[PDB]
C-alpha cells in the first residue's frame, strides 16, 4: 500500500512543499488573469482559453464567477478544481448570510477557502487544488477590495495584480502604470487592455479572447456586470486608435 | 442537610450539619459534608449524597491536576466554574447537588455557590439545604463586616444549631472552618443539641 | 531483500521472513526453562542485568491461580500477551466460575497471535512464552512463538543458549514423571545452568522460579525465597 | 476483509501537469469515434458501433443512451466507465426532478456529472474515468450540446467530434457545419463526419444515432438509419 | 521504504532503536536511590544568556511522592508526563490512595509500542517517543528509582544515568556507589559527576536538583539552597 | 410491563473494634411471601483483611460480588499487592455510581482492618455514598439494629456510665442480640445468623440458629 | 481516513520532517520580541511588499486575546491555522474557567498542538515558530517562543526567521538595564536590532507594543519613522 | 421478550443419594388456553447436568440451542474437559442478568440438576439473575404448593433413595395438577446419576375424585 503512496502532504529537505509548487506550474500554463482596484470600483480581466469557431457560448462567462451579491472572483488553473472551490465559496458566503443576516466581509470569505486549501497541504494525503483565484468585492468595512489566492492557501490584498501566463511581466507592467489613489475605473479599464495586449499570445487581441467584469457601487447597491461583446470591441479599438497616434 | 458560609474582615467561615436521611429515617448522623480539596480550598455538600460526594471529589481530582500541570495552584473562580460545567454536561437527568466553594486566591477571599442546574454566583453570604431559611434568619440578624473571629464562630455555630432545631432533616453536629490568608483551619465539631441547651441558659 | 518488510508478503521459497525476524527476538532474550512431573509444573528463568547498578529484569509473570508464564523477547509484547491471558482467565471465572483449562487458553493465544501475521501494517508478536498450568488433566507445559504456532511439551527451553538446556532435559525426560517437587526444580535449575558460560553460575540475584500444581497455586520466588532451592547443589562439572 | 487506499493516484508532476488525466485523455482519444451537432431545432448524436465480427448481436447493447425524457448520451473511450457515468447521470436527473418538479436543465446535469468526474482526479485509491461524454438536451425551447471529460471540465458545443480522428473530424465540421440546420440535415452531416473516420462499409448495424427535440430524446430505429444511409 | 512496525533481521523494531539514538542527543540526567531518599539531577543546556533560567523543566513533579527526570526529545516527554499525572489522579479518585512508583512507571510503559499506521485510529500514534525517563520517589517499599526507554522496558535502579554522556556517567557512578550512601553524599556525587561529563561549568542556575525522602514530599530546589550543596564542590 | 428488580430481604451488620471487624447477616433468601432458601449467608471473603456484606436484590448482589472479585485480581496483577480495605471501599463507591441512572438495588457494608491493624467499617447506599464509622447496619431490618447499637456502643443518652472500650466478646453478644430481636419482628429476617470476624489472623465464621418462621 | 506515518525517526535518531519544518521557519521573515520593565514589544520584518499590495492584510502581529499577542516566522498559511486555534482556545479557557489565559498556558497549548502534529498519522508538522507576548494578571511581563518540534521556553529577548542568528547575537551584546530603563529605548532596541539585518528602511517595519494595563497598540509608520530618525541622528555622531 | 406468548408452569427438583431427579409437565399454555399438551420442557445438557425450564417456551428453545451448541463445541476439542453442573449454572445466571440489564429478558425460571464428583447438584436460575442452591426446588406455583411438601419430607428424612425421590415427585405432580389451572396430567421425569441423564416418557399422576361426592 505505502508502495503506491505518492506522499503528497510531506516536507522537502529545503523546507518546502513539492505538490504546492508543482501546482504553481499548472497556473502558469493557464490563462492570464488580472485584477485592478480603482477609486469608484474594481474589475477583473482574463484571457479566454476556450476559443473555437465551434464553441456555443451558453454561459455569461468562462472564467468569471459571481459568488455573492457584493463579490465576484476570477480563476486560473485546473477548471474542475476551480468549479469545486467556487461552489464552496458560494456556500460559505450563504452560511455567513444565514447566520448574521448581512453579507460576508471580503477578506473573511477568502480566508475560509484558503483554510480548506491549506488543510489539503497538511493532512489527508490528497493532491492540492491547482488553482489561483482573484477576488473582487465591496464590504461595509474596507470598501472596494481585491485579493489573491495561492494553492498554498496563502492570501494577500492588492491594488493591482495578475496570475497565470506571463504573470511576472504583467505585474511589473502594472507596477509602472498604476497611479495609486488616482485611478478611476475608466483608467483601470484602459490599463487592463494595455497589459493584456502586450501579455497575450495571439497578438492583435479580440472580443472573443478576453473577458472583463466590473464591480461598482450604484444607488446604494453593489452592481456586478460581465461586459458585453459590443463593449469589449470599443475597449480594444480605443487602444488600437491610440496605437496609431504614437508615431511622428 | 443545612449548610452555611459567609465572609468578613478576617476571611471566610464555613459551617455544616452532619445528618444523612433516607426518606423519614436518619441513616447517618455523623456524615461529613465538607470536602477539604487543598490547604486553601473548601467544598460544602447538600442534596443527593452520592451526587455530592462523587462530583466534588471529581472537582478535587481536577484541582489536583491543575496544580501539578500549572505548578501554581488553582483559583477559587476556576474551581467553582469547573464544577458548574460538570453539572451542565448532565442536564435534566436528575442530579441533586447544592455546593459552596470557599478559598483564598490572589483576588482575596472567594465565596461561591454552585447548583446542580449549573447556577453559579459569587457573594458575601450563602446557605443551602432544607434548613437554609432558618440559617439565613439568624445570620442576617447579627451580621456585620466588622466581625471578630470569635463573633463569627458564634454566628455560624448559632446559625446551624438553630436551623437544626427547626429542620426535620438537619442535626448531628456543627462542623466549622475558618478560611485564613494562609489556608483553612478547622475550628470545631460541636454537638448541635448540646449547644441548643447552652443557648437555653 | 524485498520479501521481508511486510507480514503479508510471501517469499518465493514459501515463507514469511517477518515472522522469522520476530522469532529472532525470542532467541536474544535470556534463557528460561519449563518442565513438569505428574503432579507439578515448574518454571525456572534467568534474570538479566544491563549493568550492575540496575536491577534484574522480571522474567516470570502471574496469569491466574492455576496458570503462570515465563517470557522471552520484547517486554511490551510480553506484557500485552500477559494482559490478554489474564483477561481471558478473568472472563472464564466471571462466566463459568471455574478456571480456564490450559489447552483452551493457549488455543486463544494461537488464534489471537495469528491475526496480526495476516494483516498489512500489522506485525507478529515479538515474544515467546513458556506456560505452566494445572487443571483437570494435571500439570501442563506449553510453548508459544511469534508464529501463532504452539506446542504441548514434557519440558522446554527458549532464549539464548537454550539448546544446552534442551539437550539436558532430553536426556532426563523419563526421570521427571516420578519426580519429587524438590528434585523437579533442581532439574530445571540444572538445565538453566548449562546455558551460562563456564565462568559464571546461578546466583540468588539472577534466578527466578515459578511453581504451580496439585498442592498449591502459582507462586513466584525471587531473592531470599529462592536460596532454599539453590542450596543442595551438585557441582558444575566438565 | 478490506479497506481502501486513502491517497491520491493523480498528483502534480514538476511540469504542473496531472499526468493521469492526460493519460485518461489518451484512452478516449483512442476509442471509437463519436460526433454531436447542435442544429437550431434539435440535436443529433452518432457513434461507430462496429463490433468487428458477425457473431455479435448488434441489438443487445447500446452506446447512445437516454438519461431522461429530454436528455441523451454518447461517449468515446471505455464502455464500462461510461456505464457508471450513465447510471450516475440518470440518478442526478431524478434527484433534480424530485426536488424541483421540472426537467433538469442540460447545463445543470452536465455540471453535476462533471463534478463526479472531478472526484476521481483527487480521491484516494482510484483512477480517473477514461471516457469523454457528449450530452444533448432540450429545455426552455432551446437545443443544447455539452462535452464532459476526465478532467471534470465541461464545454458547450455547436458541433464537435471525439475519439479516433477527432482532429480531422473537427476541421471537417468547421467547414461543413453551419448554424441554423434542420434536424434531419444534422443527421446527415453527423453520419458524414462519421464516414471520414470509418474503415469498412456502413450498415444500420455498424453505427448508432440518437436525436433530441421538443418531443424529447430518442434513439433512431435500425430502419430509420438505413433511410439516411443513401 | 518500510513501515513503522518492521522487524530488523537482528530482531528489533527500527523505530525503537532509532528512538534510543535520539536520547543519545539529549542532555544527561542522573538519579540516585539512597536508603533515606532519592535525588534527581539534570543539566539544562542553556543556548543563550537571553533564555530564562527557570523556563526549562527537565525534572517535574508527578505526585507528592514522585519525581520524574527526562532526557531526549523534551516535547515527546511532556505528553507522557501529563499521562502519568492523569493516571495518579484517576487512581486517587478510584482508590483513595497514592500510587506506587512501580505502578506509575508501569502505566507509562503501557504506551510504549502503541504506534502504527494501518488498522489504527485517526489519532493513533505514528511513531515512538524519543525519550528516556527516571521515575524517582518514596512509597511503602521505601525509596525507589526506575528507568524507562522507548522499548517499553522498565526496571528499578540503585543509580542510573541517561543522555548524551550516558556511559561516562554510568562508570563514574559504578565506582562511587555504596548501597549505604547517605543523602548528603548522594546529591554531592551527582553534582560531582555532572560537571565532569558536561561542556559547560556548573552554575547555580545551570542545573535542577530534586529530593524525595520518606519524611518530606518531592522538593524542587531553590537557587539559594543549590548554593549550599555547590558550596561543598 | 416488566420490573428489573426483585426484593429478596437480608440485613447486614458491621462493627469496628481495636484489632477486629465484625460482619454479620441472616441466611434467609426470600421473594414475595415465600422463602427461596434458608442457606444464603450474605458475608463474603474478598481478602484475608476484608469482608463484604450485600443485601437487597440478589441478582445485583451476585453480579456485584463477581465484579469486585475480578477487580481485586486486576488490581493485584497491576500493583503487585493486595487491595486494602480502604481501597476496596473507595473502588466500590465508583462501581456503584457508574450505575447512577440504572442503580444496583443493593446495600453494601465493608468490614476489615486499616493499615495500622485497626478495625474499619464502611457503609454504602445503593448509589455509592460512603464513609467510615464504628458501627452500621444495612438492609430490611437496619432500623431495628441501629438504635440499640447507638445506645450501647456509642454510649448515647446516658449520664454516668464510664465509657468502656468495645471488646470482641461484648460486640459478639451485641451482634447476636440485635438479630434475635429483629428476627422476632422482621418477616424477612430468620433461619440462621452468620458472623464473620476479621482479625490479624484472618477470617473466622460462626453460626447461630434463628427463628424459622 | 489517511493513516500513514509522516514523521518518523531516522537511523541517526533524527526527525527529518520536524527538521525540514525548521528549515521553513529559517526561510521566514525576521521576527524579534523583547521584554521590558513596564511594557513588552514585538517587531517583524523581511516585509518586502510590492507597494502595489495593500499591507493591512499581510500583518504578522496577531492578537490572540485581550492580554496576549504573537508574532510568527515561516509558512504564513500554517500560522493562520495555529493563530485561530489559539484564539478559539482563548475563548474556551474563558468558558470552562472564569479566568483569562495566562501567557504560559496559551504557549503550552500552541506547543502541544505542534507536538501532536509530529506524532499523529496522516499529517505533516507546522512550518512556523511563534513568539508569544503578554502580561500576567499580577502584572509581571512574559515572553515565550515555540518551534515545529513542540518545545517552548521563556526569553528576555529573542529572534526567529532569517537573520535570527545575527539579531540574536546582537541582543546578547545589547541587553542591559541601560537599554530597558525607559519604554522608548526598549522600542528603539527592537528597531535598532531590526534595522541591523533587514534591507534598510523603516518603511518595512511593523512593530507592536503593549503596556501593563493598556490595549494592544500597532504603531503608525509615522511613529516608527520618528524613532528611525533618533537612530540616524545618533549613528553618524555616536 | 417484553410479553411472553407460550409458557410452561412449575418445574420440580430434588436430590437423592447418588443423583438428582427433575420433573416438569408437558404443557405449553397460551394464556389460560392449553395449546400444546405434549411438548418437552426438559433437556439433557450433557452427561452430568440437566435442565427444566419455566416461562416462555420460545426463550427456552433458544436457550436450549445455545447450550446445545456449547456442549458440541466442547466435545469437539476433546481435551478431557467438560462443563460441570455448577459451570452451566454460573453461565445461565450470567446470561439471564445480562439480558435483564439490557431490559430485554429471557422470560424463564430454571432448575438445573446434576451429578459430578460423587456430589449431587441442584441450582435455581431466575429471569432477573437470582441464583442459589437448595436440596429441593420448585418454580412458579410449585414454590407455593410442591416446595412445602418436599421440605417437610426432607426435614424428616434428608437422604432419599432414588425410588423415594421418584414417589415424592409423583406425589407433588398430583398436588400441582389438582391446584394449578395452568397445569396438565402429562409429565416427564429426568434423572442424573453415575450413568448419565435419563428422560422418561409420558407419565400421568394418579388422581382421585371421590371428594366430588362429599358435598351433601
Ligand atoms: C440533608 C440531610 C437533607 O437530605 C442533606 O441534603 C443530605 C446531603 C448530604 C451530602 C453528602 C453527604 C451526606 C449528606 N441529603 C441526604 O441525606 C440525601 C437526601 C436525598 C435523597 C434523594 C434525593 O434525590 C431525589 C435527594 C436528596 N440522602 C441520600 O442521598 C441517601 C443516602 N441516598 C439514597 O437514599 C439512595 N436512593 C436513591 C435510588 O436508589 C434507592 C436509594
Ligand atoms: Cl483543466
Ligand atoms: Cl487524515
Ligand atoms: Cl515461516
Ligand atoms: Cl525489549
Ligand atoms: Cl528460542
Ligand atoms: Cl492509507
Ligand atoms: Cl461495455
Ligand atoms: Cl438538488
Ligand atoms: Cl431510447
Ligand atoms: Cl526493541
Ligand atoms: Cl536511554
Ligand atoms: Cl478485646
Ligand atoms: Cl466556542
Ligand atoms: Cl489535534
Ligand atoms: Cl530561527
Ligand atoms: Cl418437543
Ligand atoms: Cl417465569
Ligand atoms: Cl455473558
Ligand atoms: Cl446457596
Ligand atoms: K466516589
Ligand atoms: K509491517
Ligand atoms: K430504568
Ligand atoms: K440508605
Ligand atoms: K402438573
Amino acid at each position: 500500500s505505502r508502495r503506491y503512496d505518492s506522499r503528497t502532504t510531506i516536507f522537502s529537505p529545503e523546507g518546502r512543499l513539492y505538490q504546492v509548487e508543482y501546482a504553481m506550474e499548472a497556473i502558469g500554463h493557464a490563462g492570464t488573469c488580472l485584477g485592478i482596484l480603482a477609486n469608484d470600483g474594481v474589475l477583473l480581466a482574463a484571457e479566454r482559453r476556450n476559443i473555437h469557431k465551434l464553441l456555443d457560448e451558453v454561459f455569461f462567462s468562462e472564467k468569471i464567477y459571481k459568488l455573492n451579491e457584493d463579490m465576484a472572483c476570477s480563476v486560473a488553473g485546473i477548471t474542475s478544481d476551480a468549479n469545486v472551490l467556487t461552489n464552496e465559496l458560494r456556500l460559505i458566503a450563504q452560511r455567513y448570510l444565514l447566520q448574521y443576516q448581512e453579507p460576508i466581509p471580503c477578506e473573511q470569505l477568502v480566508t475560509a477557502l484558503c483554510d480548506i486549501k491549506q488543510a489539503y497541504t497538511q493532512f489527508g494525503g490528497k493532491r492540492p487544488f491547482g488553482v489561483s483565484l482573484l477576488y473582487i468585492g465591496w464590504d461595509k468595512h474596507y470598501g472596494f477590495q481585491l485579493y489573491q489566492s495561492d494553492p498554498s492557501g496563502n492570501y494577500g490584498g492588492w491594488k493591482a495584480t495578475c496570475i497565470g501566463n506571463n504573470s511576472a511581466a504583467a505585474v511589473s507592467m502594472l507596477k509602472q502604470d498604476y497611479k495609486e489613489g488616482e485611478m478611476t475605473l475608466k483608467s483601470a479599464l484602459a490599463l487592463a487592455v494595455k497589459v493584456l495586449n502586450k501579455t497575450m499570445d495571439v497578438s492583435k487581441l479580440s472580443a472573443e479572447k478576453v473577458e472583463i467584469a466590473t464591480l461598482t457601487r450604484e444607488s446604494g447597491k453593489t452592481v456586478i456586470r460581465v461586459l458585453k461583446q459590443k463593449e469589449v470591441e470599443q475597449l480594444i479599438k480605443k487602444h488600437e486608435e491610440e496605437e496609431a497616434k504614437a508615431e511622428r | 442537610t443545612t449548610t452555611l458560609a459567609f465572609k468578613f474582615q478576617h476571611g471566610v467561615i464555613v459551617a455544616v450539619d452532619s445528618r444523612a436521611t433516607a426518606g423519614s429515617y436518619i441513616s447517618s448522623l455523623r456524615m461529613n459534608k465538607v470536602i477539604e480539596i487543598n490547604p486553601y480550598l473548601l467544598g460544602t455538600m447538600s442534596g443527593c449524597a452520592a451526587d455530592c460526594q462523587y462530583w466534588e471529589r471529581l472537582l478535587a481530582k481536577e484541582c489536583r491536576l491543575y496544580y501539578l500541570r500549572n505548578g501554581e495552584r488553582i483559583s477559587v473562580s476556576a474551581a467553582s466554574k469547573l464544577l458548574s460545567n460538570m453539572m451542565l454536561q448532565y442536564r435534566g437527568m436528575g442530579l441533586s447537588m447544592g455546593s459552596m466553594i470557599c478559598g483564598w486566591d490572589k483576588k482575596g477571599p472567594g465565596l461561591y455557590y454552585v447548583d446542580d442546574n449549573g447556577t453559579r454566583l459569587s457573594g458575601q453570604m450563602f446557605s443551602t439545604g432544607s434548613g437554609n431559611t432558618y440559617a439565613y434568619g439568624v445570620m442576617d440578624s447579627g451580621y456585620r463586616q466588622d466581625l471578630s473571629p470569635e463573633e463569627a464562630y458564634d454566628l455560624g455555630r448559632r446559625a446551624i444549631a438553630y436551623a437544626t432545631h427547626r429542620d426535620n432533616y438537619s442535626g448531628g453536629v456543627v462542623n466549622m472552618y475558618h478560611m485564613k490568608e494562609d489556608g483553612w483551619v478547622k475550628v470545631e465539631s460541636s454537638d448541635v443539641s448540646d449547644l441548643l441547651y447552652k443557648y437555653g441558659e | 531483500n524485498q520479501y521481508d518488510n511486510d507480514v503479508t508478503v510471501w517469499s518465493p521459497q514459501g515463507r514469511i521472513h517477518q515472522i522469522e525476524y520476530a522469532m529472532e527476538a525470542v532467541k536474544q532474550g535470556s534463557a528460561t526453562v519449563g518442565l513438569k512431573s505428574k503432579t507439578h509444573a515448574v518454571l525456572v528463568a534467568l534474570k538479566r542485568a544491563q549493568s550492575e547498578l540496575a536491577a534484574h529484569q522480571k522474567k516470570i509473570l502471574h496469569v491466574d491461580n492455576h496458570i503462570g508464564i515465563s517470557i522471552a523477547g520484547l517486554t511490551a509484547d510480553a506484557r500485552l500477551l500477559c494482559n490478554f491471558m489474564r483477561q481471558e482467565c478473568l472472563d472464564s471465572r466471571f462466566v463459568f466460575d471455574r478456571p480456564l483449562p490450559v489447552s483452551r487458553l493457549v488455543s486463544l493465544i494461537g488464534s489471537k497471535t495469528q491475526i496480526p501475521t495476516q494483516r498489512y501494517g500489522r506485525r507478529p508478536y515479538g515474544v515467546g512464552l513458556l506456560i505452566a498450568g494445572y487443571d483437570d488433566m494435571g500439570p501442563h507445559i506449553f510453548q508459544t512463538c511469534p508464529s501463532a504456532n504452539y506446542f504441548d511439551c514434557r519440558a522446554m527451553s527458549i532464549g539464548a543458549r537454550s539448546q544446552s538446556a534442551r539437550t539436558y532435559l532430553e536426556r532426563h525426560m523419563s526421570e521427571f514423571m516420578e519426580c519429587n517437587l524438590d528434585e523437579l526444580v533442581k532439574h530445571g535449575l540444572r538445565a538453566l545452568r548449562e546455558t551460562l558460560p563456564a565462568e559464571q553460575d546461578l546466583t540468588t540475584k539472577n534466578v527466578s522460579i515459578g511453581i504451580v500444581g496439585k498442592d498449591l497455586e502459582f507462586t513466584i520466588y525471587d531473592d531470599d525465597d529462592v536460596s532454599p532451592f539453590l542450596d543442595g547443589l551438585e557441582e558444575r562439572p566438565q | 476483509a478490506k479497506r481502501g487506499y486513502s491517497f491520491s493516484l493523480t498528483t502534480f508532476s514538476p511540469s504542473g501537469k496531472l499526468v493521469q488525466i492526460e493519460y485518461a485523455l489518451a484512452a478516449v482519444a483512442g476509442g471509437a469515434p463519436s460526433v454531436g451537432i447542435k442544429a437550431a431545432n434539435g440535436v443529433v448524436l452518432a457513434t461507430e458501433k462496429k463490433q468487428k465480427s458477425i457473431l455479435y448481436d448488434e441489438r443487445s447493447v447500446h452506446k447512445v443512451e437516454p438519461i431522461t425524457k429530454h436528455i441523451g448520451l454518447v461517449y468515446s473511450g471505455m464502455g464500462p466507465d461510461y456505464r457508471v457515468l450513465v447510471h450516475r447521470a440518470r440518478k442526478l436527473a431524478q434527484q433534480y426532478y424530485l426536488v424541483y418538479q421540472e426537467p433538469i436543465p442540460t447545463a445543470q446535469l452536465v455540471q453535476r456529472v462533471a463534478s463526479v468526474m472531478q472526484e476521481y482526479t483527487q480521491s484516494g485509491g482510484v483512477r480517473p474515468f477514461g471516457v469523454s461524454l457528449l450530452i444533448c438536451g432540450w429545455n426552455e425551447g432551446r437545443p443544447y450540446l455539452f462535452q464532459s471529460d476526465p478532467s471534470g471540465a465541461y464545454f458547450a458545443w455547436k458541433a464537435t467530434a471525439m475519439g479516433k480522428n477527432y482532429v480531422n473530424g473537427k476541421t471537417f465540421l468547421e467547414k461543413r457545419y453551419n448554424e441554423d440546420l434542420e434536424l434531419e440535415d444534422a443527421i446527415h452531416t453527423a453520419i458524414l463526419t462519421l464516414k471520414e473516420s470509418f474503415e469498412g462499409q456502413m450498415t444500420e448495424d455498424n453505427i448508432e444515432v440518437g436525436i433530441c427535440n421538443e418531443a424529447g430524446f430518442r434513439r433512431l430505429t435500425p430502419t430509420e438509419v438505413r433511410d439516411y444511409l443513401a | 521504504d518500510r513501515g513503522v512496525n518492521t522487524f530488523s533481521p537482528e530482531g528489533r523494531l527500527f523505530q525503537v532503536e532509532y528512538a534510543i539514538e535520539a536520547i543519545k542527543l539529549g542532555s544527561t540526567a542522573i538519579g540516585i536511590q539512597t536508603s533515606e531518599g532519592v535525588c534527581l539531577a539534570v543539566e539544562k543546556r542553556i543556548t543563550s544568556p537571553l533564555m530564562e533560567p527557570s523556563s526549562i523543566e527537565k525534572i517535574v513533579e508527578i505526585d507528592a511522592h514522585i519525581g520524574c527526570a527526562m532526557s531526549g526529545l523534551i516535547a515527546d516527554a511532556k505528553t507522557l508526563i501529563d499521562k502519568a499525572r492523569v493516571e495518579t489522579q484517576n487512581h486517587w479518585f478510584t482508590y483513595n490512595e497514592t500510587m506506587t512508583v512501580e505502578s506509575v512507571t508501569q502505566a507509562v510503559s503501557n504506551l510504549a509500542l502503541q504506534f502504527g499506521e494501518e488498522d489504527a485510529d485517526p489519532g493513533a500514534m505514528s511513531r515512538p517517543f524519543g525519550v528516556a525517563l527516571l521515575f524517582g520517589g518514596v512509597d511503602e517499599k521505601g525509596p525507589q528509582l526506575f528507568h524507562m526507554d522507548p522499548s517499553g522496558t522498565f526496571v528499578q535502579c540503585d543509580a542510573r544515568a541517561i543522555g548524551s554522556a550516558s556511559e561516562g556517567a554510568q562508570s563514574s557512578l559504578q565506582e562511587v556507589y555504596h548501597k549505604s550512601m547517605t543523602l548528603k553524599e548522594a546529591i554531592k556525587s551527582s553534582l560531582i559527576i555532572l560537571k565532569q561529563v558536561m561542556e559547560e561549568k556548573l552554575n547555580a542556575t545551570n542545573i535542577e536538583l530534586a529530593t524525595v525522602q520518606p519524611g518530606q514530599n518531592f522538593h524542587m530546589f531553590t537557587k539559594e539552597e543549590l548554593e549550599e550543596v555547590i558550596k561543598d564542590i | 410491563r416488566f420490573s428489573p428488580y426483585a426484593f429478596n430481604g437480608g440485613t447486614v451488620l458491621a462493627i469496628a473494634g481495636e484489632d477486629f471487624s465484625i460482619v454479620a447477616s441472616d441466611t434467609r433468601l426470600s421473594e414475595g411471601f415465600s422463602i427461596h432458601t434458608r442457606d444464603s449467608p450474605k458475608c463474603y471473603k474478598l481478602t484475608d483483611k476484608t469482608v463484604i456484606g450485600c443485601s437487597g436484590f440478589h441478582g445485583d448482589c451476585l453480579t456485584l460480588t463477581k465484579i469486585i472479585e475480578a477487580r481485586l485480581k486486576m488490581y493485584k496483577h497491576s500493583n503487585n499487592k493486595a487491595m486494602t480495605t480502604g481501597a476496596i471501599a473507595a473502588m466500590l463507591s465508583t462501581i456503584l455510581y457508574s450505575r447512577r441512572f440504572f442503580p444496583y438495588y443493593v446495600y453494601n457494608i465493608i468490614g476489615g482492618l486499616d493499615e495500622e491493624g485497626k478495625g474499619a467499617v464502611y457503609s454504602f447506599d445503593p448509589v455509592g455514598s460512603y464513609q467510615r464509622d464504628s458501627f452500621k447496619a444495612g438492609g430490611s431490618a437496619s432500623a431495628m439494629l441501629q438504635p440499640l447499637l447507638d445506645n450501647q456502643v456509642g454510649f448515647k443518652n446516658m449520664q454516668n456510665v464510664e465509657h468502656v472500650p468495645l471488646t470482641l466478646d461484648r460486640a459478639m453478644r451485641l451482634v447476636k442480640d440485635v438479630f434475635i430481636s429483629a428476627a422476632e419482628r422482621d418477616v424477612y429476617t430468620g433461619d440462621a445468623l452468620r458472623i464473620c470476624i476479621v482479625t490479624k489472623e484472618g477470617i473466622r465464621e460462626e453460626t447461630v440458629p434463628l427463628r424459622k418462621d | 481516513s489517511y493513516d500513514r506515518a509522516i514523521t518518523v525517526f531516522s537511523p541517526d535518531g533524527h526527525l527529518f520532517q520536524v527538521e525540514y519544518a525548521q528549515e521553513a521557519v529559517k526561510k521566514g521573515s525576521t521576527a524579534v520580541g523583547v521584554r521590558g520593565k513596564d511594557i513588552v514589544v514585538l517587531g517583524v520584518e523581511k516585509k518586502s511588499v510590492a507597494k502595489l499590495q495593500d499591507e493591512r492584510t499581510v500583518r504578522k502581529i496577531c492578537a490572540l486575546d485581550d492580554n496576549v499577542c504573537m508574532a510568527f516566522a515561516g509558512l504564513t498559511a500554517d500560522a493562520r491555522i495555529v493563530i485561530n486555534r489559539a484564539r478559539v482556545e482563548c475563548q474556551s479557557h474563558r468558558l470552562t474557567v472564569e479566568d483569562p489565559v495566562t501567557v504560559e498556558y496559551i504557549t503550552r497549548y500552541i506547543a502541544s498542538l505542534k507536538q501532536r502534529y509530529t506524532q499523529s498519522n496522516g499529517r505533516r508538522p507546522f512550518g512556523i515558530s511563534a513568539l508569544i507576548v503578554g502580561f500576567d494578571f499580577d502584572g509581571t511581563p512574559r515572553l515565550y517562543q515555540t518551534d515545529p518540534s513542540g518545545t517552548y521556553h521563556a526569553w528576555k529577548a529573542n529572534a526567529i526567521g532569517r537573520g535570527a542568528k545575527s539579531v540574536r547575537e546582537f541582543l546578547e551584546k545589547n541587553y542591559t538595564d541601560d537599554a530597558i530603563e525607559t519604554d522608548d529605548l526598549t522600542i528603539k532596541l527592537v528597531i535598532k536590532a531590526l534595522l541591523e539585518v533587514v534591507q534598510s528602511g523603516g518603511k518595512n517595519i511593523e512593530l507592536a507594543v503593549m503596556r501593563r494595563d493598556q490595549p494592544l497598540k500597532i504603531l503608525n509608520p509615522e511613529e516608527i519613522e520618528k524613532y528611525v530618525a533618533e537612530i540616524e541622528k545618533e549613528k553618524e555622531e555616536n | 421478550t417484553q410479553n411472553p406468548m407460550v409458557t410452561g408452569t412449575s418445574v420440580l427438583g430434588v436430590k437423592f443419594d447418588g443423583g438428582v431427579v427433575i420433573a416438569a409437565d408437558m404443557l405449553g399454555s397460551y394464556g389460560s388456553l392449553a395449546r400444546f399438551r405434549n411438548i418437552s420442557r426438559i433437556m439433557r445438557v450433557n452427561d452430568s447436568t440437566m435442565l427444566g425450564a419455566s416461562g416462555d417456551y420460545a426463550d427456552f428453545q433458544y436457550l436450549k440451542q445455545v447450550l446445545g451448541q456449547m456442549v458440541i463445541d466442547e466435545e469437539l476439542l476433546g481435551d478431557g474437559h467438560s462443563y460441570s453442573p455448577r459451570a452451566i449454572h454460573s453461565w445461565l445466571t450470567r446470561a439471564m442478568y445480562s439480558r435483564r440489564s439490557k431490559m430485554n429478558p429471557l422470560w424463564n425460571t430454571m432448575v438445573i440438576g446434576g451429578y459430578a464428583d460423587g456430589e449431587s447438584f441442584l441450582g435455581y436460575v431466575d429471569m432477573l439473575g437470582v441464583a442459589y442452591e437448595a436440596p429441593s426446588l420448585a418454580t412458579g406455583y410449585g414454590a407455593y404448593l410442591a416446595q412445602p411438601l418436599l421440605r417437610e419430607v426432607l426435614e424428616k428424612q434428608p437422604v432419599l433413595s432414588q425410588t423415594e425421590a421418584r414417589e415424592l415427585v409423583e406425589r407433588c405432580m398430583r398436588v400441582l395438577y389438582y391446584r394449578d389451572a395452568r397445569s396438565y396430567n402429562r409429565f416427564q421425569i429426568a434423572t442424573v446419576t453415575e450413568k448419565g441423564v435419563e428422560i422418561e416418557g409420558p407419565l400421568s399422576a394418579q388422581t382421585n375424585w371421590d371428594i366430588a361426592h362429599m358435598i351433601s
